[PDB]
C-alpha cells in the first residue's frame, strides 16, 4: 500500500508517537 | 510435509466436510477450480500442472448426499474415487451397517486410505467426523476403525462426533445406536471431541440473532473448531501445538479421552465494532457455561486438564494476566492433582470470514478444548433411556435378525457402566 | 430542519464502512472496486451504483 | 586461543540462540552478510573465540541448533540473522517431542543424537585449546529437557576435563504453560546435579517482574526477554576476549563459586537496567551499579534472597572506572548486611574487570551469585510432584515408552536430598 | 517505591497513547539512544 | 555545595513554580532542553554528564489536571519524569481528604524521590515547600508532610511559601477551615512561614502597573521575583552575603513568633522608569510606604520587631546607612523597645533580570524586604471571627466528619489560636 499516485508524501503519518505503524492523515 | 488425512462417514460427515473443506479452500485461498490465483501442503497434494486436490476421504452408504457434490460448485475439486457412495443406506440400524451393508465396501475404502498414506512423505493422524445417531456413521465406522487400528497402529485417532441432543431427538432408535457404538470409541479412540445440535442451536439465537438456522448455520461453527486446533500445524506462531502435542496435555489416562468444546467470539457482524475484543473478554466467554458445546454444566463437575489454542494479534502477557484471574475463581474447580491445568498456543494468523456466513471478521479467537468429570452427566442420562427402553425389548428384531446376537446388548451396557464408574474414582480428589 | 438528513447520512455512511470492512480485506481493492473506471477519481454514477 | 562452543536445543534454546549471536554479532561488528564492519582493532583481535574464519573473510559461529521439530528452524534461518548459521550445524528431526521427557530420551531423542555427536566432534577438534561448553534448552518442554540433557550426559563422559556451564528455563508457578512440566523439570535435575560445572537459572515470571517494574514497559514479548538473557550471556565471557586491570575466565568463576560439587546453582542479576523515559536523566556511577545489582526485583530467578543466606558472589565489571569505589563497594555491602551472608567463609564478593563497554552503554556489571534461597525454586516443583504422582497421573505417556515407574521415584528422592543440602550449609 | 500507573499484572482497559490514562509518557518516547564507539584501553590510553 | 531542595504542592504552589523556574533558567542562562548554549548554578541545578542541566524540586499533586499541563507544555524536557507525581482524584477542598484517606497513599513515592535528592546533594541547606492556604490539598497535604520530614530531618530550615487568604476576595467557601487546620500543625513543624494573599498584589498591578484586569501569570512571575531575590544570596557572590539559618536566627526571636512579610521594591511599568530616577533612598522608602505591602494589612497598628534588607545590584553601604538612618528619624514608624538594632542588610552584586514580553520595567538596582510584624493579629482576628461565625451553627461539617476527621480537633485548633493571638498580644505589651 505504501509502494501504490493515489497518496501524497504528506498524508503519512505515524500512528502513535514514537510508534513503528504507519496510517494516514485525519 | 505435516498433514492429516480427514476421513468423513455417514451423511453428517459429507454435510460436516462440505462446510469444513469449504474454509480449507478460503483459508489457503484455492478456488473452486483447484488452482492458486507450503502452508496448503497440509490438505491440498501438488501436481505437476499445478491444481491442488484435497487430502480426503468422504464414505456414505446412500448416493442421495454425495450426488449434489458430484454435481455442485465443487465437482472439479475432489478426486472421482475420493467420493465413495454405496448402493443401499444401513437405514437406522447398527446391525446393517456392521455386518450386511457395511461389509461390502470396506474392501473398497481400505484401498483408498492405502493410496493416500503412500502419497504422504509423514503423516500425523487421521481425524474422523460422523454422527452417533445415524446407521452408517456407527455402524460402519464401528468396523473402519476397528481395521484401522489393525494396519495402522500407533497413529493418531481423533474424532469429532455428533452425540444426542439431552431433549430433541430426530431418531426413535437413536439410544440403541448410541450406546453399542461406543465400543469402539474406547480401545480404538484416542480423543473423542463431541458436539450436539441443541447446545449449537442455543448458540446462534442468542448471540447470533438468527431466529431460524438450519444445518449450514451449524455446520460453518463446527467447521471453524477444526480449524482452530489445525492451525499450529499450517502457519507459524509464537507456541505450536500438534496431535501429538495436546494430546500429551490433555488425557492423563487411557480410558479418559472425552473432552468438550467451545469457541469464542461468537458475535454477529452489527454487534462487533461497539465492543472491546480484549483478550480477556474471549477467555472470559469459553469459561461460562452458556458458550458450551455440550449440553452439561462444568459446576457439577470438576476439569482436569484445558488447552488453549489462540490465533491473531495475541500478546503473551496478556494471556498469562488471564489465565491468573481465572485461577482467582471459586465457581470454577479443579482436581488437587493438576496444579499446572494449562497448555497455551499461539498461531499468527487471524480467522477468515466466509461470504454469506454469520460471524464477523474478527482479530482474535480461541478454542478451548477442556476434559470434565460433568461429561458424565450427558451419558446417565443416555444410559437412562437404553434400559427404559431395553426393558420391554422394543426394536430388537430389527437387531437380531440381521447378523448379530442379542448378546451384544448387554455387553454395551455393561462395558461403559465401568466407564461411568471411571469417573467418580477419578473425580475423587486425593 | 436537517435532522432527517443527518440520521440518514450517518446511516449510510456506517453501513457502508462496515461493509466495507467485511467485503474488502484492505483499502486499495475497496477503493479500486469502488471506481471501476479506472480514472483515480470516484464519480457519482459510480457512488450510486 | 580458548573457545566456546555454544549448543542450542529445543524451542526456547534457537530463539535464545537467536538472540544471543545477535549482541555479540553487534559487539564484535559483525553484519548479517557474515564480513566485518568495525571501527576499532580490539573486536578482531579475538574473534576466533566465537566465530570462525572461512573464504573471503567470513566468520560463521561454532554453534549447534537441533530440535526435533522443523518448525523453528524455518524461522530462524529467516530471520534477520538467518544468514549466518552454517545450513550444516541444523540438526532436525521429523517428529516433534510433545512435551514427553521419554520421547526426547529413549525412543526420538536416542536417535538424533549421533548425529548431533559426529557433527560436534567435528567443530572441537578444529578448536586450538577449546576451554569448554555452553548451552541452552528449556526443562519444561521435551525437546531441550530430553535431548538436550542427554548429551550432558553423554559429552561429558567423552571429554572429562572441560567446563560445562548451562542456561536452564526452569519452570514458574505463575507463567505456568504446559501440564505435564513437573515431571520434565524434576526428572532432568537429576541429570543436572551431577554432569554439569556451573548452572543459571533462568526463569520467565523472573523476567516479566524485570520490564513491568524495572524497565518500565507495559507490554513486552519474548523479543524483549530474550535480550535480557542475552544480554548475561556475553557479559560472563567478557575478559576471556578483551583486555582489563584483573581479568577473569570461566574456570576463575567455577573455583571461587563452587566450594563443594553439589553446590553449582546460581541466579544470575544485570547491573545498568533503568527505564525509558529516565534514560538520560540518571546518572551511572559505581554507586549506582552496586545499588541496583544486589536488590531483589533485580534477580533472574524467581526467589526472594532474603529468605536465604548468599554462600558466595561473583561480579565482572565492564567499562572504564576507578579502582578504588569497586572495591568500597562491595566492602561496605559485604560488611553492613552481616546477617546476610554466612560467617564460616570470609571474602565471598569476587572481582573482574574488563575495559571495553557494550556498544553505546558506558559503565555495565554482570553479576553471578550462588545462593542458598534456590532451594526455594526446586522446592514449589517437588510439591506439585508429589501431588501428581500420588495420582499415578500421565504416566501412560512414559511407562509405554520404556519407562519403569521407579525412574520417577529416583528423581524425586535424589532432588528430596539437593534440598536438604542447601538446608544444613545455611 | 511504586509509581500508581506502573505496568502490572492488573487488568486494565487500554486506550490509546493519546488519552492520559495509565501509563502514557513511558510509551510516547522512544527506547533508542544507542551511539557510541569503543574508547579503547588503559594501556593504550597511559603507555605512549 | 550550599544546596536547597524544593517541594510544589497543590495548584498554587505548582503554578507559581511554573513561572520561577523559568526565571532561573534565564537567569543561568540554560534552555529547557538542559543544555548551556556554546559554579553558581550549583544551588539549584545538577550536572548530569551527558551535559544537561535538572533541577532540585519535586512536583506532587493528588489532580493530575494541573500537572498534566506541565508535562505536555514546553517544559517537558527540564524536569525528572519520576519527581512529577499525581494521584488520581483531587482533595475537593477537604483537610481530611487531604491528610487522612488520600494522603497516606502517595507519601512514600512522595519521600523517596526526596531521599534520592538528599543523597545526591553534598551539602543541604533547607526546604522550600510552595503551596497555599485555602485548597484542601495545600491545606492537608502540607501538614503530614511537614511532620514526614520533621520525623526524618532533625534540624534543617524549612522556608514555607503560602498563599494566604485575603480578607475580601477569596475563591473558597472552606477556606476559613483551610487556614484554621493547616495553623493547627504550621506552628510546631516550621520556622520560616512567608504569606502572600491576593488582593494586595491585585491592587499594586492596578495602581503602580497600571494593568486594569491582570491575570495569574502577573502575580506568578512577581512571586517569582522575590524567590528568586530572596535565593541571590546563596547562588550569587556578593559583599554582605545572607545564610538561611542566620537570616532565620534575625528573624525568629521567640520558638511561636514566626510569621515574617515580604516586599519587593522598585515595581514600576517600563514608561516611568525612563522619566524617572530611583535612588537607594527613595526606593528603601517606598518599601516603608503603606502602598507596597504585598500583604493587605495596616502596618501602622503593630510595630516591627526585625526586617532584613537584601539589595541586588549597585547597592552601596554609605547610602544604605544613610537611608536606615532616615527611616530611624522619621517617626511614623515605631519600633518596639527591647530591639534597639532591628535592621540587617545585605548587598549582591548582581542587578536584576527581566522577563521578556513581561511588565516589570528595566533597573540597576532592587530590594526584597522581610519584615517581623504585629500587624497580622487583625487578619487572624478576622480569619478567627468568620471560623467561629461558621462554628457556631455547625455549618460544612459532616463531610468533614464523613471522610474521617473528627469534631474536638476543630476546638483545640480554635483555642490554639486564640493563645497565639494572644502571645503576639503579650509580645506586643512592653515593660
Ligand atoms: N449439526 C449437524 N448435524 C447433522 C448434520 N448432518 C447430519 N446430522 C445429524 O445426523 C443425524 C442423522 O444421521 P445421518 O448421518 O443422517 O444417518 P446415517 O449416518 O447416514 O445413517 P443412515 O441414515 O442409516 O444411512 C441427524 O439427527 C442430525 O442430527 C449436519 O450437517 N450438522
Ligand atoms: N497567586 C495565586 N493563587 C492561587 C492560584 N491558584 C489558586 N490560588 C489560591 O488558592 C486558593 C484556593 O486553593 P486552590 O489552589 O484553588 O486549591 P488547592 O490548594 O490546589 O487544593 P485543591 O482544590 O484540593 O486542589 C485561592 O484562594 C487562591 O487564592 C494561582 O494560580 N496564583
Ligand atoms: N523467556 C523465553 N521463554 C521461552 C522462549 N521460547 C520458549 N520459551 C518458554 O518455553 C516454554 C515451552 O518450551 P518448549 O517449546 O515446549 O520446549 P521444547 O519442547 O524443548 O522445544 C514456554 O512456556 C515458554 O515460556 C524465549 O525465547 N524466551
Ligand atoms: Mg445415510
Ligand atoms: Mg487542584
Amino acid at each position: 500500500e505504501e509502494r501504490v499516485l493515489l497518496i501524497k508524501p504528506e498524508d503519512i503519518v505515524l500512528k502513535e508517537a514514537g510508534s513503528t505503524e504507519k496510517t494516514l492523515r485525519t | 510435509m505435516r498433514e492429516c488425512i480427514s476421513i468423513h462417514v455417514g451423511q453428517a460427515g459429507v454435510q460436516i466436510g462440505n462446510a469444513c473443506w469449504e474454509l480449507y479452500c478460503l483459508e489457503h485461498g484455492i478456488q473452486p477450480d483447484g488452482q492458486m490465483p507450503d502452508s496448503f501442503n497440509t490438505f491440498f497434494s501438488e501436481t505437476g500442472a499445478g491444481k491442488h486436490v484435497p487430502r480426503a476421504v468422504f464414505v456414505d452408504l446412500e448416493p442421495t448426499v454425495i450426488d449434489e457434490v458430484r454435481t455442485g460448485t465443487y465437482r472439479q475439486l475432489f478426486h472421482p474415487e475420493q467420493l465413495i457412495t454405496g448402493k443401499e443406506d444401513a437405514a437406522n440400524n447398527y446391525a446393517r451397517g456392521h455386518y450386511t451393508i457395511g461389509k461390502e465396501i470396506i474392501d473398497l475404502v481400505l484401498d483408498r486410505i492405502r493410496k493416500l498414506a503412500d502419497q504422504c512423505t509423514g503423516l500425523q493422524g487421521f481425524l474422523v467426523f460422523h454422527s452417533f445417531g445415524g446407521g452408517t456413521g456407527s455402524g460402519f465406522t464401528s468396523l473402519l476403525m476397528e481395521r484401522l487400528s489393525v494396519d495402522y497402529g500407533k497413529k493418531s485417532k481423533l474424532e469429532f462426533s455428533i452425540y444426542p441432543a439431552p431433549q430433541v431427538s430426530t431418531a426413535v432408535v437413536e439410544p440403541y445406536n448410541s450406546i453399542l457404538t461406543t465400543h469402539t470409541t474406547l480401545e480404538h479412540s484416542d480423543c473423542a471431541f463431541m458436539v450436539d445440535n441443541e447446545a449449537i442451536y442455543d448458540i446462534c439465537r442468542r448471540n447470533l440473532d438468527i431466529e431460524r438456522p438450519t444445518y449450514t448455520n451449524l455446520n460453518r461453527l463446527i467447521g471453524q473448531i477444526v480449524s482452530s486446533i489445525t492451525a499450529s500445524l499450517r502457519f507459524d506462531g509464537a507456541l505450536n501445538v500438534d496431535l501429538t502435542e495436546f494430546q500429551t496435555n490433555l488425557v492423563p489416562y487411557p480410558r479418559i479421552h472425552f473432552p468438550l468444546a467451545t469457541y469464542a467470539p461468537v458475535i454477529s457482524a452489527e454487534k462487533a465494532y461497539h465492543e472491546q475484543l480484549s483478550v480477556a473478554e474471549i477467555t472470559n466467554a469459553c469459561f461460562e457455561p452458556a458458550n458450551q458445546m455440550v449440553k452439561c454444566d462444568p459446576r457439577h463437575g470438576k476439569y482436569m486438564a484445558c488447552c488453549l489454542l489462540y490465533r491473531g494479534d495475541v500478546v503473551p502477557k496478556d494471556v498469562n494476566a488471564a489465565i491468573a484471574t481465572i485461577k482467582t475463581k471459586r465457581t470454577i474447580q479443579f482436581v488437587d492433582w493438576c496444579p499446572t491445568g494449562f497448555k497455551v498456543g499461539i498461531n499468527y494468523q487471524p480467522p477468515t470470514v466466509v461470504p454469506g456466513g454469520d460471524l464477523a471478521k474478527v482479530q482474535r479467537a480461541v478454542c478451548m478444548l477442556s476434559n470434565t468429570t460433568a461429561i458424565a452427566e450427558a451419558w446417565a442420562r443416555l444410559d437412562h433411556k437404553f434400559d427404559l427402553m431395553y426393558a420391554k425389548r422394543a426394536f430388537v428384531h430389527w437387531y437380531v435378525g440381521e447378523g448379530m446376537e442379542e448378546g451384544e446388548f448387554s455387553e454395551a451396557r455393561e462395558d461403559m457402566a465401568a466407564l461411568e464408574k471411571d469417573y467418580e474414582e477419578v473425580g475423587v480428589d486425593s | 430542519g436537517k435532522d432527517r438528513q443527518r440520521a440518514l447520512i450517518a446511516a449510510v455512511r456506517h453501513h457502508l464502512k462496515k461493509v466495507n470492512y467485511q467485503k474488502f480485506d484492505t483499502l486499495l481493492a475497496a477503493f479500486r472496486h469502488y471506481d471501476k473506471k479506472g480514472d483515480g477519481m470516484i464519480d457519482k454514477d459510480e457512488l450510486q451504483e | 586461543m580458548r573457545e566456546i562452543v555454544h549448543l542450542q536445543a529445543g524451542q526456547c534454546g534457537n530463539q535464545i540462540g537467536a538472540k544471543f549471536w545477535e549482541v555479540i554479532s553487534d559487539e564484535h561488528g559483525i553484519d548479517p552478510t557474515g564480513t566485518y564492519h568495525g571501527d576499532s582493532d580490539l573486536q578482531l583481535e579475538r574473534i576466533n573465540v566465537y566465530y570462525n574464519e572461512a573464504t573471503g573473510g567470513k566468520y560463521v559461529p561454532r554453534a549447534v541448533l537441533v530440535d526435533l521439530e522443523p518448525g523453528t528452524m524455518d524461522s530462524v534461518r529467516s530471520g534477520p540473522f538467518g544468514q549466518i548459521f552454517r545450513p550444516d550445524n541444523f540438526v532436525f528431526g521429523q517428529s516433534g517431542a510433545g512435551n514427553n521427557w521419554a520421547k526426547g530420551h529413549y525412543t526420538e531423542g536416542a536417535e538424533l543424537v549421533d548425529s548431533v555427536l559426529d557433527v560436534v566432534r567435528k567443530e572441537a577438534e578444529s578448536c586450538d585449546c577449546l576451554q569448554g561448553f555452553q548451552l541452552t534448552h528449556s526443562l519444561g518442554g521435551g525437546t531441550g529437557s530430553g535431548m538436550g540433557t542427554l548429551l550432558i550426559s553423554k559429552i561429558r563422559e567423552e571429554y572429562p576435563d572441560r567446563i560445562m556451564n548451562t542456561f536452564s528455563v526452569v519452570p514458574s508457578p505463575k507463567v505456568s504453560d504446559t501440564v505435564v512440566e513437573p515431571y520434565n523439570a524434576t526428572l532432568s535435575v537429576h541429570q543436572l546435579v551431577e554432569n554439569t560445572d556451573e548452572t543459571y537459572c533462568i526463569d520467565n515470571e523472573a523476567l516479566y517482574d524485570i520490564c513491568f517494574r524495572t524497565l518500565k514497559l507495559t507490554t513486552p514479548t519474548y523479543g524483549d526477554l530474550n535480550h535480557l538473557v542475552s544480554a548475561t550471556m556475553s557479559g560472563v565471557t567478557t575478559c576471556l576476549r578483551f583486555p582489563g586491570q584483573l581479568n577473569a575466565d570461566l574456570r576463575k568463576l567455577a573455583v571461587n563459586m563452587v566450594p563443594f560439587p553439589r553446590l553449582h546453582f546460581f541466579m544470575p542479576g544485570f547491573a545498568p537496567l533503568t527505564s525509558r523515559g529516565s534514560q538520560q536523566y540518571r546518572a551511572l556511577t559505581v554507586p549506582e551499579l552496586t545499588q541496583q545489582m544486589f536488590d531483589a526485583k533485580n534477580m533472574m530467578a524467581a526467589c526472594d534472597p532474603r529468605h536465604g543466606r548468599y554462600l558466595t558472589v561473583a561480579a565482572v565489571f565492564r567499562g572504564r572506572m576507578s579502582m578504588k569505589e569497586v572495591d568500597e563497594q562491595m566492602l561496605n555491602v559485604q560488611n553492613k548486611n552481616s546477617s546476610y551472608f554466612v560467617e564460616w567463609i570470609p571474602n565471598n564478593v569476587k572481582t573482574a574487570v574488563c575495559d571495553i563497554p557494550p556498544r553505546g552503554l558506558k559503565m555495565s556489571a554482570t553479576f553471578i551469585g550462588n545462593s542458598t534461597a534456590i532451594q526455594e525454586l526446586f522446592k514449589r516443583i517437588s510439591e506439585q510432584f508429589t501431588a501428581m504422582f500420588r495420582r499415578k497421573a500421565f504416566l501412560h505417556w512414559y511407562t509405554g515408552e520404556g519407562m519403569d515407574e521407579m525412574e520417577f521415584t529416583e528423581a524425586e528422592s535424589n532432588m528430596n536430598d539437593l534440598v536438604s543440602e542447601y538446608q544444613q550449609y545455611q | 517505591p511504586q509509581p500508581l500507573s506502573t505496568p502490572s499484572w492488573q487488568i486494565e482497559t487500554k486506550y490509546s497513547t493519546k488519552v492520559l490514562t495509565g501509563n502514557w509518557m513511558e510509551e510516547r518516547r522512544k527506547f533508542t539512544r544507542d551511539t557510541d564507539k569503543t574508547p579503547q584501553s588503559i594501556y593504550r590510553k597511559e603507555y605512549i
